[PDB]
RNA sequence: GAGCCUGCGGCUUAAUUUGACUCAACACGGGGAACCUCACCCGGCCCGGACAAUUGACAGAUUCUCGAUUCUGUGGGUGGUGGUGCAUGGCCGUUCGUAGUUGGUGGAGCGAUUUGUCUGGUUGAUUCCGAUAACGAACGAGACUCUGGCAUGCUAACUAGUUACGCGGCCGGUCGGCGUAACUUCUUAGAGGGACAAGUGGCGUUCAGCCACGCGAGACUGAGCAAUAACAGGUCUGUGAUGCCCUUAGAUGUCCGGGGCUGCACGCGCGCCACAAUGGGCGGAUCAACGUGUCCUGCGCCGACAGGCGCGGGUAACCCGUUGAACCCCGCCCGUGAUGGGGACCGAUUGAAACUAUUUCCCGAG
């Protein structure tokens, strides 16, 4: 193939991991939207999701979750079957710093009040 | 037709021929390693990459 | 039944072996006292005149040198055939005289035996070198 | 022969799925070669830390850590694929030969 | 100026799965996904913005690509242009 | 070719060469300047059995050089007068015609690997006239 | 710059009043107390604080330290 | 100061390519200017076009043909290098990395507030000691993190090597190339050590420390992250960061060969020797290092140089590569001289395209 060298292989990851990061948080970050981890398996990729919420992100029988894994396999070049999404539910969310900055704004976008809105995350 | 004038200028080379993949600009490119992203963006994505600060 | 002691400068690395002949100094192949720094000459023949002649005829060293620059390897080749040549006394001989060889090449320059420890600290922006700032 | 080396980003991570390779190997009683230590390559980017023109000419020296590790193991094919899925964690990559 | 052939095939396709991936390029020859066709690039992020000015799909972007999704009332406006029964489903849902 | 002066050397052994009329000696190659960052000819008359002396003692320390190394060894310091002087390569065709003489003289061996090793023959003269310098010293 | 910090003071000083037949005149031997009693995430911070009880040592035999 | 290379004023007027002008403006915008793309400049093909009729066009600077859900079928869908960084965010510079901030309890004052957070010594340091209506802690500082200096001690190396004796020439010695035996000095990188004012002397509230000697790889240094905050100091021209406004189909996105690389004197920083004499020259000879490489380049034909052709390695400790780097070292030449000093100004290659020399080389040029 093209014979990927490693000084490009880890690049070619590492934006990989930032554009599925960066495309997440713009759709994602209503559900409480924290990061993904990866697992680069051949064969297997297993892509987990960290959200604070995850029973809304699956549907009735799991509609979200199928438009996802069917996204990156066409935007990314991942064959059929080849990729698998799984959702996880973080804890303790007041220790994720992304989780509690899209917390209040999407309360401070209404224009209720700065100080009730940051003293109700502290 | 118009098929024949619109962009028929060669993309080989060139400033223009190659842009940010994230901004989309094309100044302060970095051609390095394959990032092939503006030097003002890879800053925002240099620990998302893995280019973070070991110094 | 051999010793293999590095003298290192700046960046040049001269690894000596120490043998026993008649009479037989060699760097690279080359003779010692035929390099091209001859500027340099003392410099080289400096553990020879200080040491003894009589202790420095039965002894073969040939030395290979890497790295570095020109002056750099010719205080890398003295520190390589002076600290072989006390570790040959030290561990084939007794330290009767290996302490005298020491005593005497440390009397007369210190880094004949101890490497320096500077190096070309690294660059920094907004200036030519490491301090000064165009 | 079989050639398995290990490139990874962390040295914690590398020596780690490495000293577990070899130990599942060594418990099989398989010739396996040391863990040669591959050079490690640094990726220097030295960005302008501003966004524009202003500023006091300060740059920013960012770095990548490529850490490899190759080790080899005489044995079947057979023995070494059950062997190959226990020492696998993020950040070191496996590429079997 | 956009013909119907094409239009067929970036609607059929987006209907067998309801995720249409395009990148943001005026200047690409060939849709890289729609490769049995000559269908141009902005015969695909053109006749796909018609559907979010009118409320037909939910786009999504990483700064070069468009990842649509076919929201629930897009779909029925699909299920009958494109002439397909009403049992049918798609893959996505 | 060592444990004598190698500046010493290469000057008796050129004069060896100069006797053995038998190089190439090309017609306009031998009056031009040597190296892109010369600035005139060199001096000495004979300065093509000079290098090729030199060329020969290279070829007895280095092995598989060929052609495109042994410029990088005659190369120096280029002289811009206002930009920065910077290095470069001596000369190809030089090299290139001073390989093929000692070929001719049945010094120098081709192969794949470009430029092996000295044959029995070209290391033989190399020493006796390392033994000649010693002597007269 | 030979002068400790807080972090150097407090702990030479809470290790002698809990431990202080452990400790003698030698750096070397109160370097080692200092590795199986107290937690220390850094190498050269040990040295510090052994270091710093070797100079208290020398005082506590003296006269009472104020 | 001298010639010149670029940057910004000033001039020029199709437009000289705009912002930023003390520190903290002027090789800055990672901006070293042929096209790009360039925002500037002027000419034009153009619905490769829409939320509630042909695109063409050998004839030309108009004759006719074909496609058959997209044509002002009749007040808003949207683009952004267009303005506002004295409307903004995000980042960044600077104050200033100078060491400075905060809480509880207690004390003082009706109170805002104050004390703590200090006369002194010491320390780069609000670092300690000491003092003390304060006590006890936090942030910063330090610690920490990656670097470098050594470890003949360990863990391992045919993608790194030496060392032992055998086929290659000389005079078995003395030097090289070619093959899988022992282990790691040399090489690489993992673990763990080593250095703390520890030892002696001197000076010191004999505290904090400081100084000189030893022993010793060092009595030790170079990065990074960097507070309470402030500025109207920059960034709208780094963004699918953004509010609003201007401009929005004779267009404040392109694009075509391109125009925009522009001078009577003043300014910065920077390369280049002079005022050969420690230098230029010529020929030797001989030593690096980080970093990059799908492009780096190795060998063979042939140019004087710059090039060209076929054959190959390398996605890399594997090939370039033992990176034969320059200065330097050695021999000769030059010599009360604008000289062999000074290098100003007057065939190839890259691409679609170098004119206003892209670079490169040759001779002339001084
Ligand atoms: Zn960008």
């Amino acid at each position: 193939a093209v014979q990927i060298s490693k000084k490009r292989k880890f690049v070619s990851d590492g934006i990989f991991k930032a554009e599925l990061n960066e495309f997440l948080t713009r759709e994602l970050a209503e559900d409480g939207y924290s990061g993904v981890e990866v697992r680069v398996t051949p064969t297997r990729t297993e892509i987990i999701i960290l959200a604070t919420r995850t029973q809304n992100v699956l549907g009735e029988k799991g509609r979200r979750i199928r438009e996802l894994t069917a996204v990156v396999q066409k935007r990314f070049g991942f064959p059929e079957g080849g990729v698998e999404l799984y959702a996880e539910k973080v804890a303790t969310r007041g220790l994720c710093a992304i989780a509690q900055a899209e917390s209040l704004r999407y309360k401070l976008l209404g224009g209720l009040a700065v100080r009730r809105a940051c003293y109700g995350v502290l | 037709g118009h098929q024949q004038l619109y962009w028929s200028h060669p993309r080989k080379y060139g400033q223009g021929s190659r842009s940010c993949r994230v901004c989309s600009n094309r100044h302060g490119l970095i051609r390095k390693y394959g990032l092939n992203m503006c030097r003002q963006c890879f800053r925002q994505y240099a620990k998302d990459i893995g280019f973070v600060k070991l110094d | 039944q051999s010793v293999q002691v590095f003298g290192r400068k700046k960046t040049a690395t001269a690894v000596a072996h120490c043998k026993r002949g008649n009479g037989l100094i060699k760097v690279n192949g080359r003779p010692l006292e035929m390099i091209e720094p001859v500027t340099l000459q003392y410099k080289l023949l400096e553990p020879l005149l200080l040491l003894g002649k009589e202790r420095f005829a039965g002894v073969d060293i040939r030395v290979r040198v890497k790295g570095g620059g020109h002056v750099a390897q010719v205080y890398a080749i003295r520190q390589a055939i002076s600290k072989a040549l006390v570790a040959y006394y030290q561990k084939y001989v007794d330290e009767a005289s290996k302490k005298e060889i020491k005593d005497i090449l440390i009397q007369y320059d210190r880094t004949l035996l101890v490497a320096d420890p500077r190096r070309c600290e690294s660059k920094k922006f907004g200036g030519p070198g490491a301090r000064a700032r165009y | 022969r079989i050639r398995i080396t290990l490139t990874s980003r962390n040295v914690k991570s590398l020596e780690k799925v490495c000293a577990d390779l070899i130990r599942g190997a060594k418990e099989k009683s398989l010739k396996v070669k040391g863990p040669v230590r591959m050079p490690t390559k640094t990726l220097r980017i030295t960005t302008r830390k501003t966004p524009c023109g202003e500023g006091s000419k300060t740059w920013d020296r960012f770095q990548m850590r490529i850490h490899k590790r190759l080790i080899d193991l005489h044995s079947p094919s057979e023995i070494v694929k059950q062997i190959t899925s226990i020492s696998i964690e993020p950040g070191v990559e496996v590429e079997v030969t | 100026l956009m013909p119907k052939k094409n239009r067929i095939a970036i609607y059929e396709l987006l209907f067998k799965e309801g995720v249409m991936v395009a990148k943001k390029d005026v200047h690409l020859a060939k849709h890289p996904e729609l490769a049995d066709k000559n269908v141009p690039n902005l015969h695909v992020m053109k006749a796909m913005q018609s559907l979010k000015s009118c409320g037909y799909v939910k786009e999504q972007f990483a700064w070069r690509h468009f990842y649509w999704y076919l929201t629930n009332e897009g779909i029925q406006y699909l299920r009958d242009f494109l002439h397909l029964p009403p049992e049918i489903v798609p893959a996505t849902l | 070719v060592k444990d004598v002066n190698q500046q010493e050397f290469v000057r008796a052994l050129a004069a060896f060469l100069k006797k053995s009329g038998k190089l190439k000696v090309p017609d306009w190659v031998d009056i031009v300047k040597l190296a892109k960052h010369k600035e005139l000819a060199p001096c000495d008359e004979n300065w093509f059995y000079i290098r090729a002396a030199s060329t020969v003692r290279h070829l007895y320390l280095r092995g598989g050089v060929g052609v495109g190394s042994m410029t990088k060894i005659y190369g120096g310091r280029k002289r811009n007068g206002v930009c920065p002087s910077h290095f470069s390569v001596g000369s190809k065709n030089v090299a290139r015609k001073v390989l093929q003489a000692l070929e001719g003289l049945k010094m120098v061996e081709k192969d794949p690997n470009g430029g092996r090793r000295l044959t029995p023959q070209g290391t033989r003269d190399l020493d006796r006239i390392a033994g000649q310098v010693a002597a007269a010293s | 710059g030979r002068v400790r910090t807080k972090t150097v003071k407090k702990a030479a000083r809470v290790i002698i009043e809990k431990y202080y037949t452990r400790l003698g005149n030698d750096f070397h031997t109160n370097k080692r107390v200092c590795e199986e009693i107290a937690i220390i995430p850094s190498k050269k911070l040990r040295n510090k604080i052994a270091g710093y009880v070797t100079h208290l040592m020398k005082r506590i035999q003296r006269g009472p330290v104020r």
